[PDB]
């Protein structure tokens, strides 16, 4: 697919991103939070449509992921993330996509993801997180 | 408070 | 604490 | 070493 | 169990830890780097005996940790680790333990590893990791 | 004065600021990188005019700033930034405004400057430094 | 890129 | 003079330094918190004595130094540390040795020392500090 990468900001206030109940996660964009201020980050399209977009709007400030989960496996022979999971100290946004396959998280203690990269074609090939205090 | 804060990845096995 | 990331800022020169 | 700020990330997870 | 936290050093020099091919994880004590001069942390006990220890012997500065993976299941009614891998950008000191269970994996882009927590009980029942540049 | 915090990004690539070799240093523009590309920061202006600009172009990755330094002292009776020198591992923006006073300076061993935040009147009043690695 | 952990150093005074 | 470097620690405990009210400032020695735990750094000697040395115990959590100031200047043709003064959000511990020559002065906004560096012959030649969060 088509890698991306935001870099580093100073927080998260929105994440849009599609998933479809019968393959995977699509296409990201995301909001950060640059100084106080919004800052829209460059969408990252999938190749394809068909997708069911989602919009989590955290409360920034006060509102933030405290984990990472979801599921990785085979789609059409590729392997891609089919299943993602945001849980925040306010809250869980609920599984989105096909929970099958090697499960994964990234947990977080003490810290703020405060950035994403990684690679997309039809489906979120992987991704990385940026992590700071 | 004067305590260094260090980043920590939650746990794994609980 | 809360979701914004922190800096180290160097205090002030010139008061 | 270079003027680009330097973070942490935690590996790629889906491959 | 009991818990245990290392807190934060600047590097790792030395990991000893305990494993039985039918059970889980044992023990665990760590040999941090602390500015240039070895630190070893306090050790780690499982509350039994009858474990395999292997110490993984880095080559500081050179040679770092850039991935932790391993399985978690159950062993007598207890959630706990049962197989480590660690990867490092020399070489990848492989699996050991029971290799059976929920997978999970910490892979890092950027950044080093400098400090452990967790608990120990018969086993190691969970860990968290302090991660910097 | 009127304060500003332009907050933190991932370095420097422009500074632009006035100064006047009978007063002191006025309004400040800095540009800044933010993850591979440039983030024109609010322009800081003095409350008057008068004053002769200077505009430091950074040779990005390369080129960073090790050291900033400078004079304070009494103009009309306030206490303001008279005289500004930023050194890079390049070559330095030699001395410009006035230096008389009270000689300030951060050398910065290991690594960089990423905002800057302060207030501005008729002069630049004070400011700070964002440092991360 | 080595094990070592950088920490942020603002340079010398009375040197 | 002899140099030496602590490296970097998780915080503040105690700072102990000799003075001279008609020369500069003479021996170091600072006790840093280790994740939780006091650990007393090697103690930076002066070649010679007639110091009166202090104590400055920091009510480590609560206490911390927000500011580091002082005066360099000239001891026998040596540029040398000659007073120091330690402000700390509790209280400021007083200008100690030879309030004369240059001033100098590191505030912190935000941040911690984390540790100290330098080289120290009759008197403290240069130091250099570790920030952190
Ligand atoms: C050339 C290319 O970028 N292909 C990508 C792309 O692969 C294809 C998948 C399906 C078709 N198709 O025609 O059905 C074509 C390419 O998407 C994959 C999953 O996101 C991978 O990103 C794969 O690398
Ligand atoms: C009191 C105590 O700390 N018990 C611990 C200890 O519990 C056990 C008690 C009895 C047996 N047994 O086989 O009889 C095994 C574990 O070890 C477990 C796994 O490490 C947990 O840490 C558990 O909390
Ligand atoms: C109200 C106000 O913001 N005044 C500011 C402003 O004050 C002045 C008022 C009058 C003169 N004057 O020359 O007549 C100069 C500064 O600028 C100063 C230095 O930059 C200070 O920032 C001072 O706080
Ligand atoms: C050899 C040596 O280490 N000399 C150091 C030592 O030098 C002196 C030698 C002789 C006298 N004296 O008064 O006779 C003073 C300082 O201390 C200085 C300031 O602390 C410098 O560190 C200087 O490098």
């Amino acid at each position: 697919g088509v890698t991306f990468d935001d870099g580093a900001y100073t927080g998260i206030r929105e994440i849009n991103f599609e998933y479809n109940s019968e393959t995977a996660i699509g296409g990201l964009r995301v909001t950060y939070d640059l100084n106080g201020m919004p800052f829209v980050a460059e969408d990252h399209k999938s190749f394809i449509t068909g997708f069911k977009p989602v919009k989590i709007s955290l409360e920034f400030p006060s509102e933030y992921i405290v984990e990472v989960s979801g599921y990785v496996g085979k789609v059409e022979g590729y392997t891609v993330i089919r299943s993602l999971t945001f849980k925040t100290n306010k809250q869980t946004y609920g599984p989105y996509g096909v929970t099958n396959g090697t499960p994964f998280s990234l947990p977080i203690e003490n810290g703020l993801i405060v950035g994403f990269k990684g690679s997309i074609g039809y489906w979120l090939d992987y991704f990385s997180i940026y992590l700071s205090l | 408070n004067g305590k260094s804060q260090s980043i920590i990845v939650g746990p794994w096995g609980d």
